[PDB]
């Protein structure tokens, strides 16, 4: 619940940094360094999972990957919330692993998502992720990025800045 | 999951 | 170059600092917080510690250290600085070497695990990597926040500076 | 180490 949260919190914060070495560039999965293209996630990693109710809407949702198959090229994740039937079978299109490294932005900018660049950010306090424009990357190695996440409550279409950490902004595989 |  | 090598180290250890999540019943372990030590604790290799060394020209200093090793035959440390431009593996009776916290503490669940408002610590100070004297002003009221402290300073008509952020893993008692 | 000292 607010445990829940404690945890997620802790989880952005405990993402480390990635420390290269000068003259190194950033490996997959540094902050917003794409995977490798035919990567497959580990068992224990987090994902952002694209959920399709039973209605047919569909939903990107905070998730830990159980397993994959290379039998049907499906993983297994669950839901983080680990509440009720967490469990949900998903193509591979329908995952994007979460990095497993800060950009930190002194010796790596080149690693960070910039102004104006679409993305799924996880909504705080919540366990869903949202399509948002990048408003500021961070300058410190602990700060979240800003973000104006698209929401149609207001006339000009966005809400305000609002912070999301690194592990909680990946690429934009969602339409409008 | 907890929605917005 | 070196100064963001080693504000960056210093983050990466802050923010990489355990959460205690304990169950009904369980109280916070030493090295939780503000818990002290076990009596006769020894620390391990890799472990971070506030470390009192002299330097060639007499001048003390708590600084950032990390173990190398304990010696049980002369009850020493060796320890080294974080800093690269520390180039002295130092070798220190154990009243020199205090274990930093191994756990954060959660103000919403274990506050007795954290140091009280006007408690006497040693604190790493902002853009060093060294400890000194500071009270608390006040303690972090959420698992992300630092410790705020005033740290004594003569430069200060009242002796004190203005509050000045620390994180739970750079707090230690005094 | 980096001191107070040096860094004021």
């Amino acid at each position: 619940r607010g445990v829940l949260m404690t945890l997620l919190q802790q989880s952005a914060m405990t993402l480390p940094l990635w420390i290269g070495k000068p003259g190194d560039k950033p490996p997959p999965l540094c902050g917003a360094i794409p995977a490798s293209g035919d990567y497959v996630a580990r068992p224990g990693d987090k994902v952002a999972a694209r959920v399709k109710a039973v209605d047919g809407d569909e939903q990107w949702i905070l998730a830990e990957v159980v397993s994959y198959s290379h039998a049907t090229n499906k993983y297994e994740v669950d839901d983080i919330d680990e509440e009720g039937k967490e469990r949900h079978t998903l193509s591979r299109r329908r995952v994007i692993p979460l990095p497993q490294w800060k950009a930190n932005p002194e010796t790596d900018p080149e690693a960070l998502f910039q102004k104006e660049q679409l993305v799924l950010a996880l909504y705080p306090q919540t366990t869903c992720f949202y399509r948002a424009l990048i408003h500021a990357p961070p300058q410190r190695p602990q700060d979240d990025y800003s973000v104006l996440f698209e929401d149609t409550s207001y006339a000009d279409g966005y809400s305000p800045p609002l912070n999301v950490a690194q592990r909680y902004v990946v690429a934009c595989k969602e339409p409008k | 999951a907890r929605t917005k």
